[PDB]
């Protein structure tokens, strides 16, 4: 093939000469090390280049190839329970194969394990019309997905032969007569990275997800196929957040992305991810969790190249028909890398310096995400819900990434620096986050618990909010120019927050709290409230009402693994009438 | 004719050579090594060489073996009277995959400016049935009248609302609805799409999609083929147009996104310069034209930023705009449905379109009286923000009830309620 | 070996050769003078035959007829041997000490590699700083990334002194290096602390790069890269628990401010460059263990807030980038207490890891959660009784007041020369903490 000449270097830029018969946006290998590299404009045979990997100590004179192809994503069997580079370099291959703890330049690794041998049982029968996204046969990749193999994209015809048995990613499985030639295929596809992956129909996300976190259960749902963000400032919980919901949500499949974060992030989950284990199956979260790792060191270009590999992989695996959640850690990340990128070409600046496409690549990427109707004939449906974390200027949030978040997602979780510096870990300010979703969610609830909770969260919401204004007119008497109800609704509001709104310290029996456990929390609470200031209407009062039980508190933080929630939680309930009415 | 002769691609643009005959803002069609087909249009022409962009992006192409081909003929919209019941892209193309659409004849999307003197002034009123809005600063057939609102606050739940209810008392024949969504998500959409469906106005309206997945170049041209629709039902078909469009403001950053990619020096508050012109261009067609049947109105839904500071201007395009209607999620915290701040909503238009023969000649005076009750109510309540220790509770208590009392009822008249102006000057005078 | 006698343009510090082959990015360059002096500097942008290098030193007096330019074939390396130890540098890996020159037993790119993330083993263990609100509340563990924000003032000088002489790892490992970093200090800041070192003894424990105000911008950024990579290469090398001290960040970025001015960068937030954030990233996150390896590399950058600590790009990007924070406070420091740390604000996130029993006494982690609500709580009432009186703060918030004001007037404030181990740090909480009724705390004796 025709080899080309650097001709200029100029930070991540290079531009070759004699590339007439490469295309636009084609992966490159550039420079003798062969550095990856993409093909962003061409100026009649010469052409600018945008290269993933440091340029130091590259040259004009040195050959540029081109690997005629768009960046993509291999998917097939090998793909769950790994970590990826930005471009879907697998790292531990990596360290064996260079035999070094570091990331090397010029690295050739195939993302997959083409070697492996898996077990392909067939569920086609031999003369079934096929069209793009019929499954045909399933590879047990794990105890909890059955990795789906489907017919690719562009492929329609009659099957000739297949047949179960023992295959790697490269050997062919399965032979189409299409409508001109014999196309056979792998339990292999590549896709590209940029352009989503085609469906049949989309549909409105109306199933609420367990993230198992309290506040946002209760208060501001997201649902399967939705969008959310966390905007904070540093040292809030927004990179724990994702962790939490990552390992409990109830999805059948997790990609993260860490773009511009650090590395011992990444190295953390790697580890307690199979050391936490999920009793319902008996295998560890790493089973359906996927990993993409780009860290701050790690050059800017692959941190777009890496939120965009990890929703690629996301929509692999729902038009298999799972649900799926990906999280982007610090999408702020991203845009701040296509912001020197747009600086260096010298395009005309938006606001902020950031490009004027930001909205819209914002608006594609999380577009993407949602709930589906898959290619194919049983029309299966699939989500993706994505979570997106902004880290922007000081607390502000008031700059373009998080306006053009907000301007296409439905689900906000603001974090704020006061709540977390007074060890409000779960920093999710109240009043402000918001979910779109949260009346629909209401519906859903009500019907899966029959029983009236929509009503119980407007309460809760409603107190708290009336506890803003007392703090206002708290500065004039603490306690005595208030009213009695005033003091009992402080004190509500106060065991609210202190009790369901604060989330787990790194404690195992405080970090998920079931849905059920919700509810029943959620009650003894709200009847708590109720009682006391409808019977302290009746000459009750509340210099010793305050009284007896307050190890309520306490008492939400056990009997979580184990169904002995329903016991202890309800008992507290009936205790609470007796000690109500007794103190009279 | 199937020129092959790309000798640039920089960004989302592209520089032909050895072209002639090629004139600015044309259409061009690229034929790809690969066969894929994708539309661009000139943006600037030279001696000889001439400069596109293309919509759909330059990923894939290889510039030595890619073809261009001059279409000779700007962006254009076919216009049929077989819209109706139908659903278009952001370039008006089936969506609905429906039946073929043979055009009646294919328009220029930029319309043309009404010579002074032709155009005839707004005298009848339009019963939106919302008691909020048909009192006070009424609609009138031919209007420009926007709404103001902040994301989350209903907005598309009130625009839907007029949509339905939409209507005008002489009837001879019914209404005609045109709707935009303009770089909104799925979920925005989808809402519309159902509303239209479960109430059965598709079949009695025409509407054009742009999500914000679609390129931003498509957005521009949105407005215009709604418009250009419009018009086409209005003067030549003599129809009675209400034109709706969702969220101006992703046209204005689809703007500023344009006029970044063509290299063209920011203006005021970093946006193109030119917004001025563009959005009075695109409201300015509006009203009626003596001797001519049919009349267009336009509400066109703007999200409002909480500042001042920043997105498409509301007093650029509210001095453009002859009134406008404001909503605010602080109003619509308190079950205020349709959340519709009356103190600073105006329609510029009311006082003609408000008199006997017209509307029920309570109407102008009781009005009038109620919008001194608007000042005397607000007053008697709204002006109090916590403070009136005094002030309301020495026998006001009469303003004391009216406003609280206003606030809830007529303003959140409930989204699926339709009051006939009759009802709402009734509940006015009950309120009286 | 090829000088190239070919210069076109000279502008400011830049200047550009004609007629030149096989350069490469990043390079350095030698400039042979028409008087003979000798300049320094590194290539910046290169194409076909015209190469683009800026000079360190600046440009002033060069004849471009009679100077000519050596091409290295290297970029930025620093000679590394385990010999170090004992002789002081400067910013460019030369040395500051009056001492012989090192023989290099090789030479290393300064900007290193990155740790791979697999590989990377998590932070873990306990470092012994002396301080009893470091070691006790924010507990520092190895190859965890703390800082120290203060406000410009005489607080933070003084902590990096003492944390540099006291922090040694708890008696277990076989030895224990220090690196110390100095960016933009004045002659006597860098004197102080070269003082401190050669009195305490310490000097033979560690190795030091010294870089000043009057030394060029881009030096300070050679600076850090250097002491970083020196530091990786005994942790990851020789299997020393290294521990890196750098001063003034803000003197580092303001270098890189004026860098970029000098090149005609965009400006990004507060004329900062728009890669502040990953070029700051790219020191900070070579900290860590290896999997596979003994001794690592640990880290505690210092700044100060310029000007109103409003926690400007500076500040907020290191926050974004460190895994904590201790921050100092002006009102602390008018205070008697030194050093002044809120302990409020700081924090570090890794506390975890490196406390509980083993590896300090099992109270550790029990004792910070209640000290810390008691001093929310004190403070709470402290500012609670301001124009309100004593009649508010009752019984129990006069008793929590006066928790907060002796909790600040000793436990805090260690003296600037004063080592507190961890167990006495601890102990002395507990005294401390007498003072409140045994029913408030969180868990049993
Ligand atoms: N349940 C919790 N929720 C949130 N934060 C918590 C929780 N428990 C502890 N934390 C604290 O949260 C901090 C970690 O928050 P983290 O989200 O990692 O910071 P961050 O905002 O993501 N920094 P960055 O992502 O780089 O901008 C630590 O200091 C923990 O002590
Ligand atoms: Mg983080």
């Amino acid at each position: 093939m025709q080899i080309g000449k650097i001709i200029k270097v100029s930070g991540p830029l290079v531009m070759a000469e004699n590339m007439s018969e490469a295309s636009i946006q084609d992966m490159c290998l550039v420079g003798d090390l062969g550095v990856i590299g993409e093909i962003i404009e061409m100026r009649q045979d010469v052409a600018s280049i945008q290269v993933y990997e440091e340029t130091s100590g590259i040259g004009p004179g040195e050959p540029v190839r081109s690997t005629g192809e768009a960046l993509s994503v291999e998917l097939g069997p090998g793909i769950i329970s790994q970590m990826f580079d930005g471009i879907q370099r697998p790292l531990d291959t990596f360290m064996e194969v260079t035999q070094s703890n570091f990331l090397g330049r010029g690295v050739q690794l195939p993302a997959l394990d083409h070697e492996k041998q898996w077990w392909f049982e067939a569920t086609i029968e031999e003369g079934t019309e096929v069209s793009a996204g019929d499954i045909i046969g399933y590879v047990d990749e794990t105890k909890i997905i059955q990795h789906k193999i489907m017919v690719p994209n562009g492929i329609k015809g009659t099957v000739q032969k297949i047949e179960s048995g023992s295959f790697t990613i490269d050997d062919p499985i399965c032979v189409i007569e299409t409508e001109q030639g014999l196309k056979e295929l792998t339990m292999m596809q590549k896709w590209p990275v940029r352009r989503g992956r085609p469906i049949k129909q989309k549909l409105n996300p109306d199933v609420p997800m367990i993230t198992g976190q309290r506040v946002i259960d209760t208060f501001f749902p997201v649902t399967k196929g939705g969008a959310a963000a966390v905007p904070g400032p540093f040292g809030a919980g927004k990179t724990v957040v994702q962790h939490q919901i990552a390992k409990w949500s109830d999805v059948d499949l997790v990609v993260y992305v860490g773009c511009g974060e650090r590395g011992n992030e990444m190295t953390d989950v790697v580890n307690e991810f199979p050391e936490l284990i999920d009793p319902n199956t008996g295998e560890s979260l790493m089973e359906r969790t996927v990993l993409i790792a780009n860290t701050s060191n790690m050059p800017v270009a692959a941190r777009e190249a890496s939120i965009y590999t990890g929703i690629t992989i996301a929509e692999y695996f729902r038009d298999m028909g799972y649900d799926v959640a990906i999280m982007a850690d610090s999408t702020s990340r991203w845009a701040e890398a296509l912001r020197e990128m747009s600086g260096r070409l010298e395009e005309m600046p938006g606001d902020e310096g950031y490009p004027a496409y930001l909205g819209s690549r914002l608006a594609e990427y999380y577009e993407r995400s949602g709930r589906v109707i898959a290619l194919g004939s049983d029309q299966r449906e699939g989500s993706i819900t994505a979570i997106s974390a902004v880290s922007p200027s000081g607390g502000d949030i008031s700059e373009p990434v998080t306006q053009n978040t907000l301007r296409v997602v439905k689900v906000f979780w603001g974090l704020d620096s006061s709540l977390a510096q007074k060890r409000h870990f779960p920093s999710i300010n109240w009043i402000q986050s918001y979910s779109l979703y949260s009346t629909e969610v209401g519906r859903y609830m009500d019907q899966i618990l029959q029983q009236d909770w929509s009503d119980m969260v407007t309460e809760g919401m409603r107190i708290l909010q009336e506890e803003e204004q007392l703090n206002e007119i708290v500065r004039l008497v603490g306690i005595d120019s208030l009213s009695d109800n005033d003091r009992l609704t402080l004190e509500v509001a106060k065991s609210i927050r202190e009790d369901y709104l604060q989330q787990n310290a790194f404690d195992d029996v405080d970090t998920f709290t079931s849905r059920e456990k919700q509810f029943n929390m959620l009650k003894v609470i709200l009847t708590f409230g109720k009682e006391a200031r409808k019977a302290l209407s009746l000459g009750a009062y509340f210099n010793e009402i305050m009284e007896g039980t307050v190890a309520v508190r306490e008492r939400i933080s056990r009997s979580k693994y184990i169904p002995e929630e329903e016991l202890a939680k309800i008992s507290s309930i009936n205790e609470e009438i007796k000690e109500t009415i007794q103190l009279i | 004719k199937e020129y092959r002769t790309i000798k640039e691609v920089v960004g989302p643009l592209m520089a032909v050579e050895k072209v002639s005959g090629v004139k600015y803002e044309e259409l061009i069609e690229v034929r790809m090594q690969n066969g894929e087909i994708r539309r661009g249009q000139v943006l600037e022409v030279q001696e000889d060489k001439a400069m596109v962009q293309i919509f759909e992006g330059t990923s894939g192409i290889n510039l030595k073996n890619s073809s261009v081909r001059f279409l000779g003929h700007p962006l254009q919209l076919g216009v049929s009277e077989d819209m109706i019941g139908r659903v278009f892209d952001g370039l008006g193309r089936p969506k609905d995959n429906g039946p073929e659409i043979l055009p009646e004849k294919y328009l220029d999307i930029n319309g043309e400016v009404i010579n002074p003197i032709a155009r005839d002034y707004p005298d009848e009123f339009i019963q939106t049935g919302i008691s909020a809005i048909d009192h006070l600063n009424t609609l009138v057939r031919g209007q420009k009248l926007p709404v103001f609102g902040p994301p989350g606050a209903g907005k598309s739940a009130l625009a839907a609302q007029i949509a339905r209810q939409a209507t005008v008392l002489d009837s001879s024949d019914d209404f005609a609805v045109v709707f935009a969504a303009i770089g909104i998500t799925f979920e925005e959409a989808e809402f519309f799409m159902e509303d239209f469906r479960q109430t059965g106005a598709i079949d009695r309206s025409v509407m054009f999609m742009n999500l914000a997945n679609d390129p931003a170049i498509e957005r521009i041209a949105t407005p215009r083929m709604a418009l250009t629709a419009a018009e086409y039902l209005a003067y030549e078909k003599g129809m009675h147009v209400l034109v709706i469009m969702e969220d101006m403001t992703n046209y204005a950053e689809a703007l500023r996104e344009i006029s970044a990619a063509r290299r063209e020096v920011p203006g005021r508050r970093g946006y193109p310069g030119y917004l001025y012109t563009n959005l009075a261009t695109l409201f300015e067609r509006a009203g009626r034209i003596r001797g001519l049947k049919g009349s267009v109105t336009q509400i066109p839904i703007l999200t409002m930023p909480e500042d001042d500071k920043t997105h498409p201007i509301p007093d650029l395009t509210g001095y453009i705009t002859e009134g406008q209607i404001i909503l605010t999620r602080e109003l619509y915290k308190s079950g205020i449905s349709p959340p519709i701040d009356v103190l600073p909503s105006l329609s510029r238009l009311k006082d003609k379109g408000t008199g006997a023969g017209k509307t029920r000649e309570d109407h102008a005076a009781t009005m009038n009286q109620l919008f001194a009750a608007y000042a005397q109510g607000k007053q008697a309540k709204e002006l109090a923000v916590v403070l009136g220790e005094s002030a309301l509770s020495d026998i006001d208590k009469i303003y004391a009830k009216f406003a609280e009392r206003f606030e809830n009822e007529y303003v959140n008249q409930g989204f699926y309620t339709n009051r006939t102006i009759t009802e709402t000057l009734d509940l006015g005078w009950e309120l009286l």
